[PDB]
RNA sequence: GACCCUGUUGAGCUUGACUCUAGUUUGACAUUGUGAAAAGACAUAGGAGGUGUAGAAUAGGUGGGAGCUUCGGCGCCAGUGAAAUACCACUACUCCUAUUGUUUUUUUACUUAUUCAAUGUGAAGACAUUGUCAGGUGGGGAGUUCCUUUAGUCCCUCGAAAUUUGAGGCUAGAGGAGAAAAGUUACCACAGGGAUAACUGGCUUGUGGCGGCCAAGCGUUCAUAGCGACGUCGCUGAUGUCGGCUCUUCCUAUCAUACCGAAGCAGAAUUCGGUAAGCGUUGGAUUGUUCACCCACUAAUAGGGAGUGAGCUGGACCGUCGUGAGACAGGUUA
């Protein structure tokens, strides 16, 4: 059930996810200070909506994911990965030359073959995301 | 309602009384800050209605509908103590 | 009429879940409180407040409809219509304040797009129509206007 | 239109007293010595400047529709009902007052009674069933409604629990469009 | 004086107000003036008596 | 030719052979397809803050945390907000029922704006069914004064006695009276106000009914009724005043025999009325000899408002000044 | 549970006569003068005027029209435009100058109008107050018991309009004991009364509904009082107290293994259908649940039953105070 999904699912956000990064926020804050944002594995209409609350509104918010999620109003969201290199020139060409202030990633990976796949394949995917992170 | 009255007594009053008026209204601000801010704000001013200076009741005056102008009035009075009250009083309203 | 329809395109929260939000408000209630329409409705707008002697009747969302299968017996054509309101539900009264669809119940239709020239020259915009089936069996709303 | 009589003024002024402090307030002359006046219109107390009412005369009986601030109307049964057009002047003089959060003001605004999850503010000192004023915490009026139970009764309630019976909630504006 | 923009940390129309505006426009200075004519027609009738 | 051009404007767009002569008459070619481009594009949706209940930045940074996207309907309103996009509903909003603003459209701020209702006066308003007009009127007037604002329908009047209410007015007298009654009954009024009713040529994205439902029959029948509106407004307003004694002809129409030659009417029945400059920023000048029908050359004062020069529905503000 | 009714209540609708009038309110006038500074409408003698679009052009408008002629510039035939230009007859207004003038109003000035106070004249001031008409409203006081619709005459007035309209009239049907209260509702809340005292059992399965056309027949005699099939035409991620486990036996509505029929079925792999229950018929991830999808193993990872399957596992009565609304280490009970 979880209490925290159950808060969302009644007032609010669309998932829990949104509950994690206020958490983050509350025992650091950034998003308060920064002026962009990149987040390499948008949550669909959780991490993206409490980016737009908290930061300033329509400030070169990125939503690259390589899951299909539902556009969020607001948020320059975009449906391909990450990983290619066409994607981070696509990327380069959103940015124009504002690098990213907070950088951003939701390691989802295909959980359930026995935890060591698993295990690697988040860790890869981290990997790649602090090499776009090193990068902007 | 006393802010605006106190504001108008510090006008017409001795030097030493006006000089601790100011030092009275600027503990107002520092405690209470964004309750009295909208007073000297004059883009903030109510328009519910219009401001009764003489009212038999404080509820009645409707005094957020009016702006204090006095400061005009006092950073040009002879006493700088006065003057020095006002701008230590205009220093805590920008730091709201 | 399609090709109009194609040309014209190239240029809140449910009654259910505002139960819900209102009994957190409450405690332990008669049995019963809500009651449920089970027959199908026509509500119109998005989101109204209901007056205190209709607020228990919730017509759940997924009980709507919003246009009908019109014919019209001169023309021979059918034509899927918006429906503008309920008129008249000739078996309940409180049906009809509530927007219940059964047989034989007149509706108000859209005749916009059908083009009807009637008297003075003026393009018809709302004509009677009688619900021809049981809309509570099937999932759709036919009817015949009255022209 | 006509003013009320002796025993309608009474029921009225008792129904405003359980809300508020200032009567005599209401009943004052101003500056230019015009008064605030009670005119009753099919069955319904209208809170009227005594000029605008003066001047109100030549519309007819049947061809007036409202005066100023309509208060509640006068049942069958003689009682009196306050409505959510009196709520300005309710929140001008309230006695006991009541600030509900973010979380609490929308079940409000819905028809719900104040829970006690949802109270972001009390008034200390309140008796058990007494005429309280719904704010949120912006110090926005949002309606009235009597309380459960008394400050400190419901300073121990279970969250879950009820603190203040709803009774007008300005909701009732989206019926009337 | 129903117009002006005062702020706590803006102040140009308040510092200008009534800068192109003259002594005597006011009801004030307009009928002040009328004593003082009238003070100069009482020192010259005194000096003449 | 220009008959191929009618054909094809009637054919493409659904509109009259009547409606839409009138309306390639009235506009050069150019000029005339941003019109009908105009007519099919919804208008954006404005906002009216209440200045008895709030102000217009403490309102929008206000919606700003409730997920509204902003920004201000130009320099010429202080108060008019413009949305773009919104989470919540604007209508369940816990401010707009607490009455900080009212849903409405940019042309009927003008009416009011062109007037200029004081404090302490006594003002009608001779078709105020949806309330935005009367609302602004008493937000001028700071709740002051006496405001008359009547109908002649019972049922749209219900929703203006709630608006009323809900932006907290306190201020009016609702009556149910047809206009024609008025200078009869009360008169002696120092500011009146005339939305008259019409064909709706300026608001076709909203009524798109009246694309083909008007005629030749139509455009005698609302001009003659408009005429006998505008008197009673001369007749209703007092000559001499402590302040001014004006007059606001409005209208939503575009149609030249609907809004410019009754206010050539009215000139030529009451010589005691003078027609004065409206005071809004922007606008068009009005026709002074549109086909042979000359008009008096006051009418220049006057100022219109087209759906494609600006995001405004297609307007008319005509004011007025009483003498004698 | 649900259905019907009664009482109280709330929400809503309707009724609550007519004539004068207190009150309240709108417009016009009068008291009431004498001066100063302005404005408007009436009075002239003049001077100057007209840019929606298109048209070469900035077309007040009307009637003649076809050179008086310093120009044959300019008219005529040509467009374009509701309207076409050379030339002389007309008033309709707009912007300015001046005097040979009438009235109405604004601001200001002075007291004779007016008001207040006193006895055997002081103060205010051309504003109030007051008076007369024409209206508006009148749930208050005193007396008695108007409009809408329908059908006709095309019989008569006011307003608008480039020749067409809107608003009323005539005839006689229908709508709207009297401020005490009354009438009314498949609505709500509370209390009560009535009826029913759970349901289904040769049940269920693979192919929608409406409307038109066709239609063998039948019918009150029969292709028409009408009923009327097959066709054809026109319109059209759920979820969330739900899951998991359970031996044996049976059903076939067969996933696999066996055998057939058909398919561009070349071979390989298959697809669709038929006879078949002899023999077999897993586990992960997936917000927590079921799944639907997605993954691996496998010949394959079929679905069900043991009259609304069967087992283990993850409340209702009174009493008190209220009631725009609940509370009670109050009582009792299965």
């Amino acid at each position: 059930l979880d209490k925290w999904y159950k808060l969302a699912k009644e007032k609010g956000y669309r998932a829990r996810a949104a509950f994690k990064l206020i958490q983050l926020n509350k025992k650091y804050g950034f998003l308060e200070k920064a002026k962009v944002v990149l987040d390499l594995c948008a949550a669909p209409g959780s991490w993206c909506q409490v980016c737009a609350e908290t930061m300033p509104k329509d400030s070169l918010i990125i939503g690259v994911d390589l899951a299909p999620i539902k556009p969020i109003p607001k948020v320059i969201t975009f449906q391909s990965d990450i990983t290619t290199e066409k994607c981070r020139a696509t990327i380069r060409s959103h940015l124009k030359t504002w690098k990213a202030d907070v950088v951003l990633h939701d390691g989802a990976p295909n959980v359930g073959t026995a935890w060591v796949q698993d295990s690697y394949n988040q860790a890869e995917l981290a990997l790649h995301s602090l090499k776009l992170a090193t990068e902007f | 309602a006393f802010c605006k009255q106190l504001m108008t007594l510090a006008l017409q009053v001795p030097e030493k009384s006006s000089q601790a008026i100011l030092g009275l209204l600027q503990d107002v601000v520092h405690t209470h800050g964004r309750k009295v801010a909208a007073l000297w704000n004059t883009e903030e001013r109510k328009g519910d209605g219009t401001y009764k200076p003489l009212s038999e009741t404080v509820e009645g005056s409707n005094p957020f509908t009016t702006t204090i102008w006095e400061g005009e009035l006092l950073r040009k009075h002879y006493c700088p103590k006065v003057r020095e009250g006002l701008k230590a009083m205009e220093k805590e309203l920008r730091s709201i | 009429i399609k090709n109009k329809r194609a040309e014209k395109a190239a240029r809140g929260i449910s009654e259910e879940e505002m139960f819900k939000v209102v009994k957190t408000g409450k405690k332990t209630h008669k049995k019963g409180w809500k009651r449920i329409v089970t027959k199908p409705t026509f509500v119109g707008p998005d989101f109204t407040r209901r007056p205190v002697k209709y607020e228990r009747f919730i017509r759940p969302m997924g009980l709507r409809y919003k246009k009908a299968n019109v014919t019209h017996p001169t023309l021979n054509v059918t034509v899927q219509l918006p429906i503008l309101s309920v008129k008249k539900n000739p078996s309940n009264p409180l049906y009809t304040q509530l927007g219940v669809l059964t047989k034989g119940t007149i509706i108000e239709v859209n005749v916009s797009d059908l083009g009807i020239v009637t008297a003075s020259g003026k393009i018809a915009w709302g004509r009677y129509a009688q619900i021809t089936n049981n809309p509570e069996n099937d999932g759709c709303v036919n009817a015949v206007l009255l022209v | 239109m006509r003013p009320l009589t002796d025993q309608e003024m009474k029921i009225v002024l008792d129904k405003l007293a359980n809300y508020m402090t200032d009567l005599k307030s209401l009943i004052a002359p101003l500056e230019d010595g015009d008064r605030y006046v009670f005119r009753m219109q099919k069955d319904r107390v209208y809170y009227v400047k005594l000029s605008i009412a003066n001047i109100a005369t030549c519309v007819a009986r049947d061809k007036l529709l409202s005066l100023g601030t309509c208060l509640g109307k006068m049942t069958k049964s003689g009682k009196f009902r306050l409505h959510i057009t009196a709520l300005p002047i309710l929140a001008q003089n309230a006695r006991y007052k009541i600030w509900v959060k973010d979380n609490g003001a929308q079940p409000f605004l819905y028809g719900s009674n104040i829970v006690k999850a949802h109270v972001g503010r009390w008034t200390e000192d309140c008796p058990e069933h007494s005429g309280c004023v719904v704010y949120n915490m912006a110090d926005i009026p949002l309606g009235f409604g009597v309380t459960a139970r008394s400050t400190a009764e419901a300073r121990r309630l279970d969250p879950t629990g009820i603190v203040c019976f709803r009774q007008a909630d300005c909701g009732e504006y989206l019926r009337d469009e | 004086r129903a117009k002006v923009d005062f702020a706590p940390k803006d102040r140009a129309q308040v510092d200008a107000f009534l800068k192109d505006l003259e002594w005597e426009k006011t009801p004030l200075g307009a009928y002040v003036v009328a004593q003082r004519k009238l003070r100069e027609e009482r020192k010259r009738l005194m000096e003449e008596a | 030719y220009t008959n191929q051009l009618l054909k094809d404007i009637c054919a493409y767009y659904g509109y009259n052979e009547y409606l839409a002569e009138k309306l390639l008459n009235l506009f050069p070619p150019r000029e005339a397809f941003a019109f009908f481009e105009a007519n099919e594009t919804p208008r954006p949706v404005v906002i009216r803050t209440n200045t008895l209940r709030t102000h217009r930045r403490d309102l929008a940074q206000a919606l700003i945390n409730r997920g509204v996207t902003l920004e201000p309907v130009g320099k010429w309103s202080k108060v008019g907000l413009q949305v773009f996009d919104s989470k919540v509903p604007l209508g369940a909003t816990p401010e707009y029922l607490a009455g900080h603003y009212i849903l409405q459209a940019a042309s009927s701020f003008l009416p009011v704006m062109a007037l200029c209702p004081q404090e302490n006066e006594r003002c009608l308003d001779m078709a105020a069914a949806p309330g935005g007009k009367t609302t602004h009127m008493a937000a001028l007037m700071k709740n002051t004064g006496v405001i008359f604002a009547n109908d002649p329908s019972k049922s749209r009047a219900k929703g203006l006695i709630g608006n009323i209410h809900r932006l907290g007015v306190r201020n009016t007298i609702v009556c149910n009276y047809d206009a024609r009654e008025f200078p009869r009954v009360i008169g002696g009024f120092d500011r009146v106000l005339l939305d008259a009713p019409c064909s709706g040529t300026g608001v076709i994205c909203k009524d798109p009914s009246v694309k083909t439902n008007r005629d030749a029959k139509d455009f005698m029948q609302l001009p003659h009724t408009q005429k006998q509106l505008l008197l009673a407004a001369i007749d209703s307003c007092n000559h001499a005043s402590k302040t001014g004694g004006y007059i606001v002809y409005s209208t939503c129409s575009v149609c030249v025999e609907e809004n410019e030659e009754v206010v050539n009417y009215a000139l030529s029945r009451r010589p005691n009325v003078k027609l004065v400059e409206t005071g809004l920023p922007f606008g068009k000048e009005g026709f002074t000899s549109y086909m042979g029908k000359t008009f008096h050359p006051s009418l220049k004062l006057t100022r219109r408002f087209y759906p494609h020069l600006y995001n405004v529905d297609g307007f008319f503000v005509a004011k007025f000044k009483k003498i004698g």
